[PDB]
């Protein structure tokens, strides 16, 4: 349930805690079941619950801001590498308007269920119009 | 004739090359203590930031509110605020103090007060602090290696060499942007070819990196820029909050990552606002601090021309990397880029970080000669090899690399040349002759490396990209091929993806793949008897030079 | 002869498909004259549009006023042109050959250390961004690299920035650049 | 030939050319620490102490009984020998400990536990510690001026030049003995026409500098030396109690001086008694406190090859100067001799003592190129005045030296060629035609000095020292020929041994011939906040590089 | 009578306390005076109670060792030169038997009354007869 | 034929007012045969004979074994000439020419940068000591020196002096050494 510094590195201390975000436990990743084609790119990710307790050594370590870096990327774990890519490209200056930016933070906290992201977009959002980042005509 | 020969000799001496211009304030043109940069403050009203620096929050440009609301400690930065810069400079030289009783307070003050906290501090002062404050306890040293030609053939031998050198970060970039896939791949092949856990990245435009990472072509990034201005993030293609977010997307991936500033780079970029180098380079450090990033490579960096330019410039860039340490991030250190023309004065600059240590004494020791330095030349290349390990031997300071012999060099570089080989061969690129492989296995740089059909290289990287070829598919080549070993080794490069710990601050791999980072190796530096001591084993490697001769067998 | 260029109108985002648009920096040829080498804008501007009307396709030349970044200049250099690939060119020499649909920051080709650069690279520039134009997969100018540059020209690069930027103008159009061939 | 082009070009780079050497304890070839030197320790008996680490009184040798009577404190030794040696290392470094507490312990403890403190630093801490320990406030420089044919025009020349750079004394000596004389003379004339109250030596054969300094033919001495072992202190041809003796003879006729050591003498001259380079120095320096002698001249000085040679050397030397800095000696931190054939390597042996800062950083830097140093070539030279100024501005550290513009030189450079042209004729000395005059004014080295009839010279000196030639003498000599200016700076820094104020530690002169030494410059380091710090003028000076262009004039 | 930190640097502070050994006051060596010649080598030397003075004010520094010494060297300053020359060497190694080092130990203490000196130099000669530095079969 | 030194009985001092005393170090041409830059002990011996008699002068060589000082060498073979000339060399090459009534640390002339010494040198240092024991004033040898010879040497001269330093005999008086000129 929760970690502790004396349980980093992870890996080492607690293995069996490490799930990859497909389920399959970090002794599935292997030459065999890469070869065989049983473990594919998609299942060499971190999971959830993997960067929950990173953030709590982390912020246990006091490093509060890394720990909220973690959890907010948690949520971000599940969005297809493209749609990163695209709301990534997104939040660079001039690429959105308001409304864009507001419209993938409904994406982000209904379908993604990502609430902090939303929050953080729905922020850039306002932080663009006030700082004129948005893309040129409203 | 009527002049004198003794400034005739100063005159052709190699520093009067080097581009020193006087300070311009009005265009940033000046290292630090600005009279346009701001005098530090701080105001919290309902647990929010409403006074930084001077400036109202209805004042704040982009970088000001999201230092205010992300980077510091709004429940303790009215207190800390109000102790004096000097007394913070004295706590960071003061044996008593401790690295964290320091990070409560810095990470509670701004961008003002950190460089005014500089401002107090000279060169040996910055160091003994530096020291201290860095996260880790052992130093570490990252390599750039790279080639006129994107010669993958060369990369992955020059990465091997690197490896076994010791570096435990490599970094590459591309003269041909499109060359960026087969850089990173042939960068990961040659780095586990010299040294298993060997860290990778590859340098190019934000969006194209990440990419490279999500397909499993890097191990880490770390040229993720912020910038101190927003006309400067501006033109950096970004803002806080897309690279705050792109950080996020590295960490969602269990890719390590940090950012990369550096005084300078606002300034030659146009936009400094009038502000010192290191003043806007704090805001890069706040910003770095607030997104959440564990590290940053900061220390001018590709920019030291700039801060080399100006007065006090080599001090400022000791000082940002402090103030980065002292916030408690990871720091690569710079040391990457050339400045100078100068052997003395290189050496001046990079002791400055390597005498006390840091996460990364060089992020970017140029591990090829420089004319094959690919981020236009490292402070020290591939040639002052001998020069930096004696150095380690003369002042008993662990620089992060030990010596080679050319035996397991020609053997490192051999396999790794092959290995990329087998693994171009195996995925259907355009191929790596005989006459490639050998020449890598005993080249300095690309001089002594075969023409290859870039052309067909360009295409094949397409072709590869749009095959949406990754790490495993990397693996089973060099599994199939021979390479069991490194097919083995990058596996376990991308299994750090699924267990996290090495994006905790200052992470690297040990030999067997086993993270080190400031969580379980601290440093926990108080003063003579404590914090980093070379190792009996590490002073011996490094005294054991080799072609020291026994004297009692001279004669 | 010696290349002058003469401001006209807003630059048209497409005349002709069979074009390479050349971005030049906004104070290049008119506040500022010379690479940081002193090399005139001029013969560059010349040996750029004759590489690539070399190659059969028109040379056409703008001026960027909305910013003195080269990545974003050679951008727009590219989305002016109908075959969608451009040339963005600063006063101090550093010069990008770009392709729309590719992002701001990335490129076909990049030439970072203006020093180094020859009229003859000029040329060659020219002559691959047509290539580029016809759709073709010429081989990349070969990159150069000299480890003192900075050292020699970095902070020199930023003074010819500075003013440069001088002249940029927050969201101005581009501007057409008349190639007149003046007596030297 | 299958040999890897990156080792061959390693191979040939040119700090291979060095001379290192793995350790040999036994013969003294090991920079410190040797498993042969003795634990500290003492024992007072009566006021007397009877043990001194591990040796009875009985077993005592000319250094230990010296020592122990002269250089220890004993009515506190027993004490302060109690104190860990980590713990007194921690008091150099603890900000919270003043200078003066430290010398009240360490002028209390032995030779063994002063470089047993020493171990339990690295270079980063006893930099630290060594700007708290020096004992004048404002680090100064010293220079060699000479030339391979001790040309007297040449080194009037240099003098004045040397002066103006900066360096607060000056240090001649000879290639043949008979030229000291000249030589001593021509120093005296040049330094006070470059800067007035500049200090000069001719350093040679002991009883023979001190009948120099008795016929007011230098301002001070300091090549007065003192060694570790008896046998080597024999072949020096003294003892611990000529030494005083001779420190007492210079005193008693108002003469500054101050003795010379350094590690490696001992195990060059053949008699280390199998002890470490340090620990025999370490016994120097206390010769050199308890004689009552205000500073040292150490840190390898010209046995830097020695110490240079072996593992930690470079640490090692800088050690022993912050041994002899916490013995509150003043300390001449050597940074005189060449060791090395990589500037990379010769800077960070520097760097050292420079960026701390001592009494004299450089013990003699060479103010003519090393091909002309007669001290077979110093650390730097000539030829890196400019990189020596870029290094003070890059890191805002007082480096001791000043830019100068090439007019300003030529024309300090030919006065003084003049004055001792003048001098020369007043004291109808061999001619120095306008031949050598103009010649020395332009001149780099001796390649552009005019040969001279040597005998004809060899023999106007036997001549003059038999017509008891003094410095007065000269100030006639400057007086008749219109030199008044100069006549009247020799007459001054001859009164220097009438007031008896330039004999306390570190002292040297202002333009005025006041005396700044540690009495009334106290060094009063205590961290950020506190001690010497660049005043506003010098920092302007600093930054002030002739070349350096004003941003807003490129084009 | 007795100096302070205060009152150094003497040449500037105290001009007047400082005498010439030869009996002349500071202000006496001038350019002036040296060119007429009344003014000579002789006369450009430190006294006794300069030496004392800043033996002083060296001690009041804690630097008894300097005082110490400039106290001895007090002691030396009638002796002529060619003398200081003499005793010089005499004490470099082998030069004397352990008689003649006790005889300038002698002259030292009652003809110079340098009696700090006189049993410095008694003083070597033990050391040398005990550490072998006297003049070989002496 | 090759200068060989052959082990005779305890010197003496004076031995003709015309003779230039050659005193070697305790290994010269013994337990040590060359100079740091190996150059051949005799050869060098052969040398500094030959400037001697090109003089008119007679050289005389002994082996100092009470020290393996070179200028404690050359001292106490100035001590052991009756032209009051003497000659001081250590086997890694240090050579000095000295004169009795100066001081033991002080000397007529000094080579103090052994691996620069030539042939040429080792002759001069012959014909100008003969100049001295003949009273004269001959312009000394050019001094020459070299920045880089302790870099390179120092630590090596400190090696040959320890081995020198070996047979150095306590209180050992002189002894005589006989010039061998064996066949090639
Ligand atoms: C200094 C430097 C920087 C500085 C200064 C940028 C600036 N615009 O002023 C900083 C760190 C801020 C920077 C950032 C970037 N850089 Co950069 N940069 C360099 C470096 C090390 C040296 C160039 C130099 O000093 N030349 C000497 C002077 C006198 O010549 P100059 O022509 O006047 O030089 C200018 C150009 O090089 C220009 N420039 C710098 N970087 C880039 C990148 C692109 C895509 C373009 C068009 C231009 C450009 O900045 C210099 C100053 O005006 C080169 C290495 C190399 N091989 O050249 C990398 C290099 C050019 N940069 C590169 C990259 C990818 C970038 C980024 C896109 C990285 C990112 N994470 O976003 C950003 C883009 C910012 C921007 N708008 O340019 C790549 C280009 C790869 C490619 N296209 O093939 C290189 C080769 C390697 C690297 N990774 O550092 N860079
Ligand atoms: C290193 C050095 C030292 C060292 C090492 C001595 C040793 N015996 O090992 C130390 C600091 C201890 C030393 C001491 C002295 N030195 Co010294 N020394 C040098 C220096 C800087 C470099 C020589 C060198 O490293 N050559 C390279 C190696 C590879 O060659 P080497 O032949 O093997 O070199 C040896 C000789 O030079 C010898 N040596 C060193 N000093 C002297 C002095 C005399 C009079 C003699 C005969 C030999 C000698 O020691 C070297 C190592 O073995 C020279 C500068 C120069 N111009 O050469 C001054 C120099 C030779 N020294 C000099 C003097 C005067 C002395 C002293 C007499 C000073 C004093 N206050 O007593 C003492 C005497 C000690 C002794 N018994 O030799 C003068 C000679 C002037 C002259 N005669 O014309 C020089 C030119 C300049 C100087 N002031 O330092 N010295
Ligand atoms: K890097
Ligand atoms: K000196």
């Amino acid at each position: 349930k929760t970690m502790r510094v004396q349980d980093y590195p992870l890996a080492t201390r607690c293995p069996e805690h490490i799930l990859t975000p497909t389920g399959k436990p970090l002794t599935d990743i292997t030459l065999e079941k890469v070869l065989s084609g049983e473990v594919g790119p998609q299942d060499v990710r971190i999971s959830r619950q993997t960067l929950e307790y990173q953030a709590q050594i982390a912020e246990q370590m006091q490093r509060h801001a890394v720990a909220r870096n973690f959890r907010r990327a948690a949520e971000l774990i599940a969005i297809p590498d493209e749609r990163i890519l695209a709301i990534y490209n997104a939040l660079r200056p001039f690429r959105s308007s308001q409304a864009e930016l507001l419209a993938i933070a409904d994406e982000l906290e209904h379908t993604w269920h990502a609430t902090v992201n939303a929050a953080f977009v729905r922020e850039s959002a306002e932080v663009y119009q006030q700082r004129h980042k948005l893309r040129k005509g409203s | 004739m009527k002049r004198s020969k003794r400034f005739a000799v100063l005159a052709q001496r190699p520093v009067n090359q080097d581009g020193l211009i006087g300070e311009w304030p009005e265009e940033g043109l000046i290292a630090m203590d600005s009279p346009f940069d701001p005098v530090s403050s701080v105001k919290v009203d309902n647990g929010l930031i409403v006074e930084l620096d001077g400036k109202r929050r209805d004042q704040f440009d982009m970088i000001d509110r999201f230092i205010a609301d992300y980077a510091i400690n709004v429940e303790r930065t009215e207190q800390a605020m109000r102790l004096e810069a000097v007394e913070i400079a004295r706590m960071l030289v003061d044996i008593h103090v401790s690295r964290e009783e320091i990070i409560a307070i810095t990470t509670a003050i701004t961008p003002a007060k950190a460089v005014e906290v500089m401002a107090q501090m000279n060169v040996v002062e910055m160091m003994m602090a530096l020291q201290k404050m860095r996260a880790r306890r052992t130093p570490s040293n990252q390599c750039h290696v790279t080639n006129l030609k994107d010669n993958p053939v060369q990369i992955a031998a020059d990465a091997a060499e690197a490896g076994i050198r010791g570096f435990s970060e490599q970094e590459t970039t591309v003269g041909i942007a499109r060359y960026a896939p087969f850089n990173a791949l042939a960068l990961l092949v040659g780095s586990q070819c010299g040294r298993p856990g060997v860290l990778t990245q590859c340098s190019v435009e934000e969006a194209t990196e990440l990419e490279l990472g999500m397909r499993g072509l890097t191990s880490y990034a770390e040229t993720v820029s912020v910038y101190g201005t927003e006309a400067v993030f501006t033109d950096g293609d970004d803002t806080p909050w897309s690279k705050a977010f792109l950080a996020s997307a590295y960490a969602s991936r269990g890719l390590k990552m940090r950012y990369t500033s550096g005084t300078g780079s606002e300034a030659l970029m146009g936009y400094s606002e009038s502000k010192s180098m290191l003043y806007l380079e704090s805001r890069c450090i706040f910003i770095t601090k607030g997104a959440g990033v564990q590290g940053l490579q900061n220390g001018a960096v590709s920019c030291i021309g700039m801060t080399g330019a100006v007065p006090s410039g080599i001090r400022a860039v000791l000082a940002e990397n402090l103030i980065a340490s002292m916030l408690d991030l990871e720091v690569a250190s710079a040391n990457d880029q050339t400045f100078s023309h100068s052997d003395i004065r290189r050496t001046a600059r990079t002791l400055m970080q390597m005498l006390p240590g840091t996460d990364f004494i060089f992020s970017g020791y140029s591990a090829v000669p420089n004319y094959d330095n690919m981020f236009a030349g490292s402070n020290f290349d591939a040639e002052d090899f001998d020069d930096y390990n004696i150095l380690q031997r003369d002042l008993m300071v662990d620089g992060g690399l030990r010596p080679v012999t050319e035996a397991e060099t020609i053997a490192i570089r051999q396999k790794a040349a092959r290995a990329i080989q087998a693994v171009f061969r195996e995925l259907g690129l355009p191929p790596i002759a005989d006459e490639e492989v050998e020449a890598a296995t005993y080249a300095h740089g690309s001089n002594e490396m075969p023409p290859r059909n870039v052309v067909e290289d360009l295409s094949a990287v397409e072709e590869m990209m749009k095959r949406n070829i990754t790490g495993l598919d990397i693996v089973g080549a060099l599994s199939r091929s021979g390479f069991e070993d490194i097919a083995s080794n990058i596996l376990n490069m991308l299994r750090q993806r699924v267990t996290g710990d090495y994006l905790q601050t200052s992470a690297i791999l040990d030999r067997q793949f086993e993270v080190v980072s400031a969580v379980n190796d601290i440093n926990d530096y108080q003063g003579p008897g404590t914090g980093y001591r070379i190792s009996a084993e590490r002073w011996a490697e490094i005294k054991n030079i080799p072609g020291v001769v026994q004297p009692d067998t001279i004669e | 002869f010696t290349l002058k260029t003469r401001e006209g109108g807003v630059a048209s985002a497409d005349e002709r498909a069979d074009e390479v648009v050349i971005g030049v920096g906004p104070a290049f040829d008119k506040h500022q004259h010379h690479t940081l080498i002193d090399m005139p804008h001029g013969a560059i501007l010349k040996e750029l549009i004759a590489g690539v009307e070399e190659e059969g396709l028109h040379a056409r030349v703008v001026r960027i006023l909305r910013t003195s970044d080269v990545s974003f200049m050679a951008w727009d250099a590219a989305n002016l042109s109908g075959s969608g690939i451009g040339i963005g060119i600063q006063s101090k020499g550093t010069t990008v050959i770009h392709q729309r649909d590719l992002l701001p920051l990335s490129n076909l080709e990049l030439f970072s250390q203006a020093p180094l650069l020859t009229l003859e690279t000029y040329r060659q520039i020219g002559k691959n961004a047509a290539r580029y134009a016809r759709k073709e997969s010429p081989s990349p100018v070969p990159v150069v690299n000299d480890q003192m540059v900075r050292p020699k020209f970095m902070a020199k690069a930023a003074l010819f920035h500075i003013k440069e930027t001088k002249h940029v103008v927050q969201d101005a159009e581009p501007v057409t650049l008349h190639i007149d061939l003046v007596r030297e």
